[PDB]
RNA sequence: CGCAAGACGGACCAGAGCGAAAGCAUUUGCCAAGAAUGUUUUCAUUAAUCAAGAACGAAAGUCGGAGGUUCGAAGACGAUCAGAUACCGUCGUAGUUCCGACCAUAAACGAUGCCGACUGGCGAUGCGGCGGCGUUAUUCCCAUGACCCGCCGGGCAGCUUCCGGGAAACCAAAGUCUUUGGGUUCCGGGGGGAGUAUGGUUGCAAAGCUGAAACUUAAAGGAAUUGACGGAAGGGCACCACC
C-alpha cells in the first residue's frame, strides 16, 4: 500500500570476462557467481573498469542484461 | 524424447490392458528394456519384465520373452 | 557419346534396351503366351496386355485382369511365347 | 454438475492436448492427415472427437520426402473414422475415456493402417462434449462409488 | 535491361499467382515464395531462469515446453533487422544455409 | 608493441642456416657471434634480430622438416623412407581372391584360378 | 486472512496468467477454475511514465507484490498460463515475460508447471496497415 | 509514380475538353 | 462461462502439382472435362500457322438487389514540421462480401511467338510403365501397399564447360548466320511533339480500340569498364573523432 519492501544487499562476484558493449565502448559485458550459490550465474553490464575476481554490490538481480 | 524413470512404460502398458490391447502395451515395455535405460537393474525393472513375460505368454511370443530375458 | 561410337550392329540389350520407336527396326515389346491351367482345361492362347478379362469356359469365368500396361494373370502357369 | 457439502464432484466435459506437443510432431517433410466424426454413445452422451495421423519418415530412405499421394490419404482417413465410431457408438461413458488413458484408440489406428503406408503417431487432439442428457442422480454416483 | 538474379528473387516456377502472406514486423504484402521464412524455436523460460523454475516447481524434472515461431519477413525488413546480408555477385549463386552453432546441445 | 619480422630477415635467416648448420647453438649470443663472422650484417640492431630469428628457428628444426628450407640429414631420413618402407615386400600379401563378375572376366581371358565367391545383396545403399 | 485448514504438506495451487507485449504487463492470478480471482496488477501502476510499461523491471516489481498477497492468503504453488496477444498480431512475448518468473520464484513462491497459451487463429479477417504497411 | 501522373493530367484535360466542346454544341 | 453475426481456410505448403491464360489449398458426395503412360486395336494424310469472326480474361470502376464482421480511398480529429492538405496515432463513408447485368485494361514479364529437325556431360524431383540381391505390411504364404537399386517415356527445374553464339551481361539455346534460304503469323526505323490533334467505332457512365502533322533538337538509350558519391552492406583505424 505504501512505498515497498525491498531485498537486501546482495554480493557477488566475477568469474569471467566476456566484452565490451554500449555505443562507446563504455558497458561491459560480465559474468557473475552469486557467492552464495555456486552454480548460479547472470550476466550483468558493469560500468567501471573490471579484471576479474573482484566482487560487486549488486541492489537486485531481478535485473539481468543482454544486448541493448 | 521419450520415456523418464521408465517406470511409465508400466502405466502404458496397465493402461492400454483396461481396454484389452496387449499387442501395443507390449510394445511400450519392449521399447524401454532396449533404450538408453541400460542402467544395469534399476529396481523396476522386474515388474516391467514379470508383465511383458505374462504378455508374451497371454499372446503367444517365444522370439519376444527372448529379446526380453536377453 | 565417346563421338565415335558404331551405328549399324547394335548391342544385343546394351543398345536395344531403348524406346521401340528409336530401334534401327521397331519391335513390338509384348508376346502371346500359351495357356491351359486346371480351372479350364482347354489350351488357350491369350495376349500378354490383356486389356480386358478373358473368360473361361470351365469352373472359373475369369483368367485375366487389365491393369496399366502387362496383364496380372491368376492362379494358372501355362507360358510360352512361342517365338515372338 | 453437483455440490455435496463443501465437495465439488465433477463430471467429463472433454479433453484437449497441449500447444507444443502438437506443434513439434508437425515438420517439413511429412503430410499431416486429419479427420472428424460426430457419435453418439449408448447413452444420451453426444461427442464429436478430432483425431491426427503423420507419415513416417521411413526405415532406410536416402529420400529427403516422405510425400504421399492422395488417392492413399483419403482411405486412411477413411479406416480412421471406421475405428473411431465402432469403439465409441458401442461401450458406454466410462469405458470409452477407459480407453483414452493409455490411448488404445489411437494405437489401433496406427496397426491398421501400417500396410498402406507406415505412419508413426496418432492422437485425440481435441473431443468436445456437444449434448449431453439428464442429471440422473443414480447414474452420476456411479462415477463418484 | 539486366537481370540481377536468375529467379527474380523468388520461388515461382511452373506458376501462375501465389498467395501472399503478411509480415511479422511491418504488416506489408510480400508473395510466399518470396517471403524470408525463420522457423524460431525457443524455450518458454530463458535459460537464466531455468534454475529458480525448477527450485520451485512441485515436479524434480519438468521438461519446460516449447514456443514453435514462423516468422516471415519482407526483404527490407530481414535487412534492416540483418536476418540477410549483402552478397557478392558469385556468393548469391551459392544456396547454401550458413553454418549455426553445430547443433542442440547445451550452450549455444 | 607490434615488431613483426620483415621479409629482408626471414630471407637471409633460411640461407644462414642452411649453410652454417654446424656452426649453430641455440643459446642467443653464441649464434649472434657466428652471424659476425660468417657474415657482415652492416647495422647492430640488425644483427641482434637475425640471431634471435636463426636461435627461434633452429628450436623448430630438431623436431619435424621445416618446409621453408632443407638440410643434409632430413633428406637423408627423406631417402630412407623412399627407397623401401617396412609394412612390406610381398605384393601385396601374395593372395588375394575376388568375387564374381571378375571371374566372368576372367573366364573370357583364359584364367581359371585363385578366387573365391560371394554375391552380396542389392543394392546401392539398401 | 483465513486460508484453508490444511496446507502443511500439500500445496495450494494458483494459476498465474501473465500477460506479455508491448505497452502492458499483467499478472492476475485466479482460482483452478479461473472463475474467481484475487489481486491484478500492472506495470503501469508500479512505474508511471508512459513508456516502461513493459519494461523488465516493472514486470518484476509487479510480481514482487503479488506474490506477497499470494502467501498471505495460503495460495503457495502456481501453474502457469502465458498470453502473447495474437489474433494475427505480433504472436510473440514480450520482455517481461522471462522477467516476472525469475523474480517471483525466489520472492519464494513455488512453480509447478508452466506451458504457452497464444490465441493463434487457423486463418482469419484482415490486419490493420494496409498493403503497404507501416513505415517510419 | 511519374509517368503515371503525366498520363493522369492529360487525362482529366481531355475529359474537360470533351465537357466544354459538349458545352458550345 | 454461454450465445449471435460476418469474414476466413494457418502451421502442414515445397526453384512441388494442375489449368489456354487469368488462376486454383478445411470435410464428404454428386455432375461433366483433361494430360501423361500402356497397347502386335481402329481410320488412312484427315496437317502446320493464321486477315475476317468468336470464347475466356486480375484488381479498380458503373447499374439493380441482398449483406456489411474486418480492413478502409473520401472525410473529421491528434501529433511531427518554419510550413505538413503527407509518412505516424484515433474515428470513419464509399468500397471490401454474395446474386444478376456491364467494363476489356496491368511490369496481363520468362520484359524471350507457334510447329519441326539436329548438336555435350551430371545429379535430382513429380506421374505412368518395365527389370531386379533384399529388408517391410497382413492371413502363415509371389493379391497391390511402403523403403532400396536400375531401365524407358513425356513434365517443372538445377549444376557443370574453349559445343557454339553475343556489344556484353549471359544463353544447350538467345546454338546450327557474310560458309547468310525448314514452314508461318505479328511487329520495328534518331530523341521529342503524342497516345495528343481529328474523324470512325464500342460503352449507361468511366473510357477502350483505331491514330497524324506543323514545329523543335545532336543527342536520347544499352552493357560493359574505370573513378567519385550513397540518410547501402561487411571488416579495420585516429584524443586534429567520441567516451
Amino acid at each position: 500500500m505504501d512505498t515497498s519492501r525491498v531485498q537486501p544487499i546482495k554480493l557477488a562476484r566475477v568469474t569471467k570476462v566476456l566484452g565490451r558493449t554500449g555505443s562507446q565502448g563504455q558497458c561491459t559485458q560480465v559474468r557473475v557467481e552469486f557467492m552464495d550459490d555456486t552454480s548460479r550465474s547472470i550476466i550483468r553490464n558493469v560500468k567501471g573498469p573490471v579484471r576479474e575476481g573482484d566482487v560487486l554490490t549488486l541492489l537486485e538481480s531481478e535485473r539481468e542484461a543482454r544486448r541493448l | 524424447a521419450y520415456f523418464q524413470r521408465p517406470e511409465n512404460a508400466l502405466k502404458r502398458a496397465n493402461e492400454f490392458l483396461e481396454v484389452g490391447k496387449k499387442q501395443p502395451a507390449l510394445d511400450v515395455l519392449y521399447d524401454v528394456m532396449k533404450s538408453k535405460k541400460h542402467r544395469t537393474w534399476q529396481k523396476i525393472h522386474e515388474p516391467i519384465m514379470l508383465k511383458y513375460l505374462e504378455l508374451c505368454v497371454d499372446l503367444r511370443k517365444s522370439h519376444l520373452a527372448k529379446e526380453g530375458l536377453y | 557419346m565417346p563421338l565415335a561410337k558404331d551405328l549399324l550392329h547394335p548391342s544385343p540389350e546394351e543398345e536395344k534396351r531403348k524406346h521401340k520407336k528409336k530401334r534401327l527396326v521397331q519391335s513390338p515389346n509384348s508376346y502371346f503366351m500359351d495357356v491351359k491351367c486346371p480351372g479350364c482345361y482347354k489350351i488357350t492362347t491369350v495376349f500378354s496386355h490383356a486389356q480386358t478379362v478373358v473368360l473361361c469356359v470351365g469352373c472359373s469365368t475369369v483368367l485375366c485382369q487389365p491393369t496399366g500396361g502387362k496383364a496380372r494373370l491368376t492362379e494358372g502357369c501355362s507360358f510360352r511365347r512361342k517365338q515372338h | 454438475e453437483d455440490v455435496q457439502g463443501k465437495n465439488c464432484l465433477t463430471n467429463f466435459h472433454g479433453m484437449d492436448l497441449t500447444r507444443d506437443k502438437m506443434c513439434s510432431m508437425v515438420k517439413k517433410w511429412q503430410t499431416m492427415i486429419e479427420a472428424h466424426v460426430d457419435v453418439k454413445t449408448t447413452d444420451g452422451y453426444l461427442l464429436h472427437l478430432f483425431c491426427v495421423g503423420f507419415t513416417k519418415k521411413c526405415n532406410n530412405q536416402i529420400r529427403k520426402t516422405s510425400y504421399a499421394q492422395h488417392q492413399q490419404v483419403r482411405q486412411i482417413r477413411k479406416k480412421m473414422m471406421e475405428i473411431m465410431t465402432r469403439e465409441v457408438q458401442t461401450n458406454d461413458l466410462k469405458e470409452v475415456v477407459n480407453k483414452l488413458i493409455p490411448d488404445s484408440i489411437g494405437k489401433d489406428i496406427e496397426k491398421a493402417c501400417q500396410s498402406i503406408y507406415p505412419l508413426h503417431d496418432v492422437f485425440v487432439r481435441k473431443v468436445k462434449m456437444l449434448k449431453k442428457p439428464k442429471f440422473e442422480l443414480g447414474k452420476l454416483m456411479e462415477l463418484h462409488g | 535491361m539486366t537481370k540481377k538474379r536468375r529467379n527474380n528473387g523468388r520461388a515461382k516456377k511452373g506458376r501462375g499467382h501465389v498467395q501472399p502472406i503478411r509480415c511479422t514486423n511491418c504488416a506489408c504484402c510480400v508473395p510466399k515464395d518470396k517471403a524470408i521464412k525463420k522457423f524460431v524455436i525457443r524455450n518458454i523460460v530463458e535459460a537464466a531462469a531455468v534454475r529458480d523454475i525448477s527450485e520451485v516447481s512441485v515436479f524434480d524434472a519438468y521438461v519446460l515446453p516449447k514456443l514453435y515461431v514462423k516468422l516471415h519477413y519482407c526483404v527490407s525488413c530481414a535487412i534492416h533487422s540483418k536476418v540477410v546480408r549483402n552478397r557478392s555477385r558469385e556468393a548469391r549463386k551459392d544456396r547454401t544455409p550458413p553454418p549455426r552453432f553445430r547443433p542442440a546441445g547445451a550452450a549455444p | 608493441m607490434g615488431r613483426v619480422r620483415t621479409k629482408t630477415v626471414k630471407k637471409a635467416a633460411r640461407v644462414i642456416i642452411e649453410k652454417y648448420y654446424t656452426r649453430l647453438g641455440n643459446d642467443f649470443h653464441t649464434n649472434k657471434r657466428v652471424c659476425e663472422e660468417i657474415a657482415i650484417i652492416p647495422s647492430k640492431k640488425l644483427r641482434n634480430k637475425i640471431a634471435g630469428y636463426v636461435t627461434h628457428l633452429m628450436k623448430r628444426i630438431q623436431r619435424g622438416p621445416v618446409r621453408g628450407i632443407s638440410i643434409k640429414l632430413q633428406e637423408e631420413e627423406r631417402e630412407r623412407r623412399d627407397n623401401y618402407v617396412p609394412e612390406v615386400s610381398a605384393l601385396d600379401q601374395e593372395i588375394i581372391e575376388v568375387d564374381p563378375d571378375t571371374k566372368e572376366m576372367l573366364k573370357l581371358l583364359d584364367f581359371g584360378s585363385l578366387s573365391n565367391l560371394q554375391v552380396t545383396q542389392p543394392t546401392v545403399g539398401m | 486472512s483465513l486460508g484453508p485448514q490444511v496446507a502443511e504438506g500439500e500445496n495450494v495451487f494458483g494459476v498465474c496468467h501473465i500477460f506479455a507485449s508491448f505497452n502492458d504487463t499483467f499478472v492476475h492470478v485466479t482460482d483452478l477454475s479461473g472463475k474467481e480471482t484475487i489481486c491484478r496488477v500492472t506495470g503501469g501502476m508500479k512505474v508511471k511514465a508512459d513508456r516502461d510499461e513493459s519494461s523488465p523491471y516493472a514486470a518484476m516489481l509487479a510480481a514482487q507484490d503479488v506474490a506477497q498477497r499470494c502467501k498471505e492468503l495460503g495460495i503457495t504453488a502456481l501453474h502457469i498460463k502465458l498470453r502473447a496477444t495474437g489474433g494475427n498480431r505480433t504472436k510473440t512475448p514480450g520482455p517481461g515475460a522471462q522477467s516476472a518468473l525469475r523474480a517471483l520464484a525466489r520472492s519464494g513462491m513455488k512453480i509447478g508447471r508452466i506451458e504457452d497459451v497464444t490465441p493463434i487463429p487457423s486463418d482469419s479477417t484482415r490486419r490493420k496497415g494496409g498493403r503497404r504497411g507501416r513505415r517510419l | 509514380m511519374r509517368a503515371k501522373w503525366r498520363k493522369k493530367r492529360m487525362r482529366r484535360l481531355k475529359r474537360k475538353r470533351r465537357k466544354m466542346r459538349q458545352r458550345s454544341k
